């Protein structure tokens, strides 16, 4: 191992830090893991496959142009460089090392592809064709896009894209499962909640949030219970940003938002896969929960869950640690197959009023093949109507007492549509025993005489059966 | 048993007026907000109007604003929808419910209105 | 769908 000689590597503070305020990537590199043999694809507005810092790692097999239906994902050039987003993401994962150009990718020996799919009508079929591309060749998919971050949208994958996610994790990588890495959202200033985004909220995606250089919650950051972990990204004007490849064969030091966080996570995951190619899609999420560090990340809502892990709605389980990920991957025993336990809670619709609480004691399918004693994800599938959606706040409390915020108030969301069988997801009770009393809390956070009705509450538990912790 | 029964539907000349009724039985009517939703031929469900339990707050879809009036009589266990200046666009089966996405018995069988 |  030799540290990279690239001109901008020193400006890659999130990799080259000696402050002990970084992603601990060098420790992985020195263990001999640089992403060799791993294939990552950027689903975005294209990839400049001829970029001096990408050409060497470019993989046409990991690439396709879904918008124009050809094998060439080259970005469409315009005056204002609108289609630069994919190229910037790609360099974070796999910019070439030691070539005297720009900086380096987290997995600088990985192969990198791009799917051009945002530069056209983004239909359900377009999404499905991107998520489902060459899944026995592409290991990891990085997506830094989603529903509008205006703080009033509720939207997720339609039927074909949902089907592609499931096929991905069921069939991808010879059955080990495609790894889908997602940016959690940039709606912070609109107080958006990333549980209103069905891509980030999916159990099939690893949703990644951002932290600023000084360890703060960035202005653009969305809080929610579905986020799994965090990587560094851009912050205030006094804080450094992300250094990566730009359109027209340039180098930028100004890459920003959660779009910068998801690819750094994909690169760390690529290192991790090289250390253990047998890891399943669920193995990868376990490793993230086990190794991510709260330390030096500042938030107002750090809480200890039922198995003693610190969790935040801003950061999930905290900062990814490349060294720790790879170290644990090497000795990781694959987890048992996923079980899914479904519990219908309501016998009658419930008036919501100022505060509604619904309590149910569950056995988590005791005595059945889908019995779960060790939780992974949990969903509350809710159907409700309300006069002003954004004034609702919704919490879910596990039997071991872990309180997940399924929805915080969204001041811009004045919709009258309520929620139609919407699955709110939490990662915060991972590894807890889910048997016992769950509590759903729904409250009107406004003084106004708001009103409505909860007509369905389905509790969905995912996990395995195992020993006592 | 829980029952919501809609009435007052029928044929009306465009620009006309109808008053819809919904009688409730089998549960405490005053325990729930109430909703009018409609389904038009070959179209998805559309929320029309809503009212809280005592009737002191009311809401309307943009398409019916200024034309419809929702009200309820809790003593008489009945919900109403007064419709004015009806258009062809208003032709649908009209449903009474305790929730926008409720299903029977918590949503009614409906009453057809035709313009 | 918006880019992040
Ligand atoms: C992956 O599986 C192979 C096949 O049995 C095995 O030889 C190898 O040791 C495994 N790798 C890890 C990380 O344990
Ligand atoms: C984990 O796996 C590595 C790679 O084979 C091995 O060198 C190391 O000793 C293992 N650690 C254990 C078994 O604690
Ligand atoms: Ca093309
Ligand atoms: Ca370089
Ligand atoms: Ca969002
Ligand atoms: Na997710």
């Amino acid at each position: 191992y030799q540290e990279p000689t690239d001109p901008k590597f020193p400006q890659q503070w999130y990799l080259s830090g000696v402050t002990q305020r970084d992603l601990n990537v060098k420790a992985a590199w020195a263990q001999g893991y640089t992403g060799h043999g791993i294939v990552v694809s950027i689903l975005d507005d294209g990839i400049e496959k001829n970029h001096p810092d990408l050409a060497g790692n470019y993989d046409p097999g990991a690439s396709f142009d879904v918008n124009d239906q050809d094998p060439d994902p080259q970005p469409r050039y315009t005056q204002m460089n609108d289609n630069r987003h994919g190229t910037r993401c790609a360099g974070e994962v796999a910019a070439v090392a030691n070539n005297g150009v720009c900086g380096v990718g987290v997995a600088y020996n990985a192969r990198i592809g791009g799917v051009r799919m945002l530069d056209g009508e983004v239909t359900d079929a377009v999404e499905a064709r991107s998520l489902g591309l060459n899944p026995n060749h592409i290991h990891i998919y990085s997506a830094s896009w989603g529903p509008e971050d205006d703080g009033k949208t509720v939207d997720g994958p339609a039927r074909l894209a949902e089907e592609a996610f499931f096929r991905g994790v069921s069939q991808g990588r010879g059955g080990l499962g495609s790894i889908f890495v997602w940016a959690s959202g940039n709606g912070g200033r609109e107080h958006d909640s990333c549980n209103c985004d069905g891509y980030t909220n999916s159990i099939y995606t690893l949703s990644i949030s951002s932290a600023t250089q000084f360890g703060n919650v960035p202005w653009y950051s969305e809080a929610c219970s579905s986020t799994l972990a965090t990587t560094y990204s851009s912050g205030n004007q006094n804080e450094k940003q992300i250094v990566t490849t730009d359109l027209r064969q340039k180098c930028t030091e100004s890459h920003t938002g959660t779009s910068a966080s998801a690819p750094l996570a994909a690169g760390i995951i690529a290192l991790t896969l090289e250390a253990n190619k047998n890891l399943t899609w669920r193995d990868m999420q376990h490793l993230v929960v086990q190794t991510s560090k709260p330390a030096h990340l500042n938030a107002n809502d750090w809480a200890t869950n039922g198995v003693g892990r610190k969790v935040s709605h801003s950061y999930g389980y905290g900062l990814l640690d490349a060294g720790a990920m790879v170290a644990l991957a090497q000795n990781w025993t694959t987890v048992a197959p996923q079980r899914k336990c479904i519990i219908d809670i309501l016998t009658e619709p419930k008036d919501i009023g100022k505060r509604l609480e619904v309590r149910k004691t569950v056995t988590a399918c005791l005595g059945e093949p889908n019995h779960i004693t060790r939780l992974e994800h949990a969903q509350a599938r809710l159907t409700l109507s309300y006069n002003r959606r954004g004034d609702l706040a919704i919490h879910l409390v596990s039997p071991m007492g872990t309180r997940s915020t399924l929805l915080a108030a969204r001041p811009h969301d004045y919709s009258a549509d309520g929620f139609n069988d919407w699955a709110f997801m939490t990662t915060h009770s991972w590894d807890e025993d889910p048997s016992g009393e769950w509590v759903l809390e729904i409250e009107n956070t406004s003084e106004a005489n708001n009103y409505g009705t909860l007509t369905k509450f389905t509790l969905v538990l995912y996990g395995t059966a195992s020993g006592s912790l | 048993q829980v029952q919501l029964q809609e009435s007052g539907g029928g044929l009306v000349q465009p620009g006309g007026s109808l008053t819809l009724s919904c009688a409730a039985s089998g549960f405490t009517f005053s325990s729930y907000s109430m909703y009018w939703v409609r389904q038009a031929p070959g179209k998805g469900l559309e929320w029309v109007s809503s009212i809280n339990r005592v009737g002191s707050n009311t809401d309307y879809a943009d398409s019916v604003k200024g034309r419809f009036t929702i009200s309820r009589d809790n003593a008489k266990n009945t919900l109403y929808l007064q419709m004015n200046s009806l258009k062809s666009e208003d032709t649908a089966l009209y449903y009474c419910a305790v929730g926008m996405y409720a299903a029977p018995p918590w949503r009614g069988q409906g009453t057809q209105v035709t313009v | 769908r918006v880019k992040r």
